RNA sequence: GUUUAUCUGAGGCCUAACCUCGCUG
RNA sequence: ACUUGAAUUACUGGGAAGUAACUAGAAUAUGUAGUGUAGCGGUGAAAUGCUUAGAUAUUACAUGGAAUACCAAUUGCGAAGGCAGGUUACUACCAGUUUAUUGACGCUGAUGGACGAAAGCGUGGGGAGCGAACAGGAUUAGAUACCCUGGUAGUCCACGCCGUAAACGAUGGAUACUAGCUGUUGGGCGCAAGUUCAGUGGCUAAGCGAAAGUGAUAAGUAUCCCACCUGGGGAGUACG
């Protein structure tokens, strides 16, 4: 169905590694058969506690569409990347991707 | 089981009159369907006794409406039990 | 893992392994070697490490234990009994042409085609060097050196887990529960071994450990004070506190040298 | 964290009834000892049975 | 002592607003029970899923003071 | 109702539960 | 051998039988302690304001004699004295800025100990 | 009480004696 | 032959309803490193215990296990047992309503099947805290206990075994009637008032009951089916 995930990056990281990640975790789903809505990209913000001793981070969200059979190797590919610190993929519904449409459309 | 309203009607029109949804033949067909597509993912989960139970209500009520086809019309429900091979 | 039942005696608590993952049971002629097998005799003929005796005499078979064939996907073709290990072998045929014998784990099907290398993904059946093993999987065949082959999670069953990575070395958990580190170069096999239902299997009868190799052991309990510093004695006696032949402990007495080279290396001890 | 910033008796007391308003004097002595739900179930349908009677 | 989203035509809860859900919270970064701000249950469970979700996602502190 | 109706019940199923622990393992 | 400079904490930790304060460098690094059954208070008054008082004091005009103006006070566990365990630091020269509260509360963490008849 | 050229007690690091491994030095 | 009972379908929703897999924080324990010195802990008071071999205390990091503060409750779901951090996948169930559809297809149910708290048993892991048995200290005329200090099985996980509870609403399952007041949960009609179904609490009229009490979610008035009762002990004992 639809999703949307959003998941922090390491503050380490450069512009050119932090673009080089949203590529390889965005080609993995369109080469299973999805279809990318909306990609944003928050920056670099700043966390209200501590993870693995930082105190930033990098957000970013996807807001895809695709089946759920192929939602575990996503998520397997989430935890076996050592530049990510904290993801989080959440399911909507009729009642949510009419909030994010029109949250989209508000600047 | 996973059943779609187009499933539902694929089903339904298969014995004929899609749009009589109350037909016991129409019934007893999608209760085998979906007693079927359960009894698989019972051998996966077969520690969930929460579907383990619903699936033998499903199987009750198959039974009833076979009882009601062998006591109204002893024919139909020959074809039927024929055609979707129940009753052992 | 079938059990039989109790027709004869030796029958009774018999226990016979499945052998549920074998496919194939004539061997590859081009990959076996003679072996013939020693009753503990040595070079000059003295009988060290006894009680091994001699029973169904078997080939050896020539297992690849560097995969060192980077970047050639290779399909599994069969998967086959080795009686000179306890797990299976899974025979396999690179994209090239060749075939090796390399050891095969828990998930291994007949059809899988794997590669080996540096750029391929954690998969079951793949191997990958430490640096690129992402954390805490369960590997096996743990290489202790880089380009030499495979020396640690060998038997059927067992694995080992990566703990961290410290610029050159990674903690690993043997399969015994020790903790030591290894080079970042060596490679490892992602999966458990395979078997791991060996543990489960019973004899039932003196005869299978006589088919397995094995002679009986007397207890230097029943002997004379000539042979063992534990026998003697007038009626059934002890041995007062155990030796082994030389008046060695044989309980708690710990035999690893205090002045190992290689203890720069070990983290807990569980051994 | 109950931070608190800056005489000295004023911000004393401050801080004291602030601690005694949070819920905390008492909730130590809850976990000092263990209740089981068995018990913990009891003291719900005799308080609600009680503010229910007193209405 | 009305829910505002049974007043609104509000039917979910977005997580993403820490700016926005700082009016459920404690001044210590705890959910304040619905009894004080009259939100329905169907809508209480809502805010404190996404609540929950915003402090699993580091926008809101698990301990604050 | 009162507790000692209840009671001796306990008592009578106390002493043959002792009864059973003391007379087993004797084979 | 530990650095003494002018910014430092007090971490006062009571409990139900005791309480023990700890005059602590900015960098965790214990400057001087002190504790109500330390100042021969062994009894029942270990947890008393006067205890507390007592305990404060000893320490107070021991860290002020090596370089210690301001302190971050942090309070830590319940039981009495923590009243009179910062009144007798600020009525005794150091003075503090802060009175915050780090008293840990586990969430559902561990069992409780076989509640006492 | 420190400085300069030696002896000694300990740690860390380097490779260049010495040991080991992989391809054949 | 019919639709009112029953079931199916369509639209709005509903939840700690199940199984599997990932993931987060607080707290406890241990280890390493830094600071620092004589106590820490415990009780009605003490002692056993840990400590000058550097404890308690504090800072930073790491390891591991169990449970999820606030939300949070006469809430909600489930046939019952029971179900509470967050996410996904695979299912199940329920409520309302403009539909369409079959046409008594219904209720109960001896033998029987399935599920079934905790404790317990077998095999293989794990084991932070708690802690049966047990070891010391204390009280007592005595203390095989209450109190204090440790602590094994167990509590946890993956397959199994037994089938027992104050398994309680001490109230079997259906259907139909018979006054109200007052909250709350999820729907429909409503611009609000308010009204109508499906669940969940309290007061009480008539009526029942020996009384306590119950009282529209009956222990009120009827009909159907199942189980059980016939003085106390012996006795849930003896035998099979």
């Amino acid at each position: 169905n639809h999703y949307e995930t959003v998941f922090i990056l390491n503050p380490v990281l450069s512009e050119v590694q932090v673009k080089e990640t949203v590529t390889k975790f965005e080609e993995f789903l369109t080469s299973r058969g999805a279809e990318m809505v909306s990609k944003e990209d928050w920056g670099l913000k700043k966390m209200a506690y501590e993870i693995q001793n930082k105190k930033s981070g990098f957000y970013h969200l996807f807001e895809f569409k695709v089946a759920g059979e192929v939602l575990i190797a996503f998520e397997t590919e989430f935890r076996r990347d050592e530049r990510v610190m904290r993801f989080l993929t959440v399911s909507l519904d009729k009642h949510a991707i009419s909030w994010a449409e029109r949250r989209r459309a508000k600047l | 089981m996973y059943l779609t309203k187009e499933k539902k009607e694929e089903i339904f029109a298969q014995h004929g009159d899609a749009k009589n949804t109350g037909k016991a033949e129409g019934q007893i067909a999608l209760f085998t369907y979906r007693i079927s597509h359960l009894t698989e993912h019972l051998k996966k989960n077969r520690h969930d006794y929460n579907t383990e139970r619903s699936l033998v209500l499903l199987v009750g009520k198959r039974r009833a409406l076979l009882d009601y086809l062998k006591r109204k019309d002893i024919n139909r429900y020959r074809e039927i039990i024929k055609v979707l091979n129940i009753r052992k | 893992v079938r059990k039989l039942k109790p027709i004869t005696p030796g029958q009774r608590f018999r226990v016979v392994n499945g052998y549920d993952a074998i496919t194939t049971d004539k061997p590859e002629r081009s990959l076996i070697s003679p072996i013939k097998n020693s009753g503990g005799r040595n070079s000059q003929g003295k009988m060290t490490m006894r009680y091994t005796g001699g029973g169904h005499k078997q080939r050896y078979r020539i297992i690849d234990f560097k995969r060192t064939k980077d970047g050639i996907p290779a399909t599994v073709k069969s998967i086959e009994y080795d009686p000179n290990r306890t797990a299976f072998i899974a025979l396999l045929a690179y994209a090239d042409g060749e075939k090796t014998y390399i050891i095969a784990q828990n998930g291994l099907k007949v059809g899988q085609k794997l590669v080996s290398g540096p750029e391929s993904q954690p998969e079951i059946g793949n191997t990958l060097p430490l640096s690129r093993i992402p954390l805490g999987t369960v590997i096996s065949c743990i290489e202790l050196r880089p380009g030499q082959g495979a020396v640690i999670a060998r038997s059927a069953g067992t694995f080992a887990q990566l703990m961290a990575r410290d610029g050159k070395y990674a903690t690993i958990k043997m399969p015994s529960g020790e903790t030591r580190l290894i080079l970042l170069t060596c490679s490892a096999t992602i999966g458990e071994v395979s078997n791991s239902d060996h543990q489960l299997v019973v004899s039932g009868k003196a005869g299978r450990t006589r088919w397995l190799g094995r002679r009986p052991r007397t207890r230097p309990v029943a002997m004379n004070p000539v042979d063992h510093p534990m026998g003697g004695g007038e009626g059934r006696s002890s041995g007062g506190h155990p030796r082994s032949r030389n008046g060695l402990p044989a309980k708690g007495y710990r035999t690893r040298s205090k002045k190992n080279p290689s203890n720069k290396y070990i983290v807990e001890r569980r051994k | 964290m109950l931070i608190i910033p800056i005489n000295i008796d004023r911000a004393l007391k401050r801080y004291k009834r602030k601690f005694d308003k949070t819920g905390t004097v008492r909730q130590l002595r809850a976990r000092t000892a263990f209740i089981k739900p068995s018990v913990v179930k009891r003291a719900q349908i005799q308080k609600a049975a009680y503010i229910q009677t007193l209405k | 002592k009305y829910c505002r989203f049974k007043k609104s035509g509000i039917k979910y809860i977005d997580y993403k607003d820490a700016d926005f859900l700082l009016k459920f919270v404690n001044e210590q970064g705890k959910i304040l029970p619905r009894r004080l701000t009259g939100t329905s249950l169907k809508y209480q469970r809502k805010v404190s899923v996404a609540v929950k979700r915003a402090r699993h996602l580091a926008l809101m502190p698990y301990v604050a003071d | 109702p009162s507790g000692k109706k209840r009671k001796r019940h306990k008592v009578a199923t106390h002493k043959r539960k002792k009864r059973a622990r003391a007379n087993r393992h004797k084979k | 051998k530990v650095i003494v400079e002018s910014t430092g904490e007090a971490h006062i930790s009571s409990t139900f039988n005791n309480i023990i304060i700890s005059l602590t460098n900015k960098k965790g690094e214990v400057i001087a302690w002190s504790s109500a059954g330390k100042m021969g208070f062994r009894g029942s008054k270990k947890n008393t304001p006067y205890a507390a008082q007592m305990a404060a004091e000893d320490c107070s005009k021991v860290a002020l004699e090596a370089g210690l103006k301001k302190v971050k006070v942090y309070v830590k566990g319940p039981g009495n004295g923590r009243e009179s365990a910062i009144r007798s630091i600020h009525n005794g020269g150091i003075e503090v800025t802060e009175i915050i509260d780090v008293t840990p509360m586990p969430h559902n963490g561990c069992r409780p100990p076989k509640r006492r008849r």
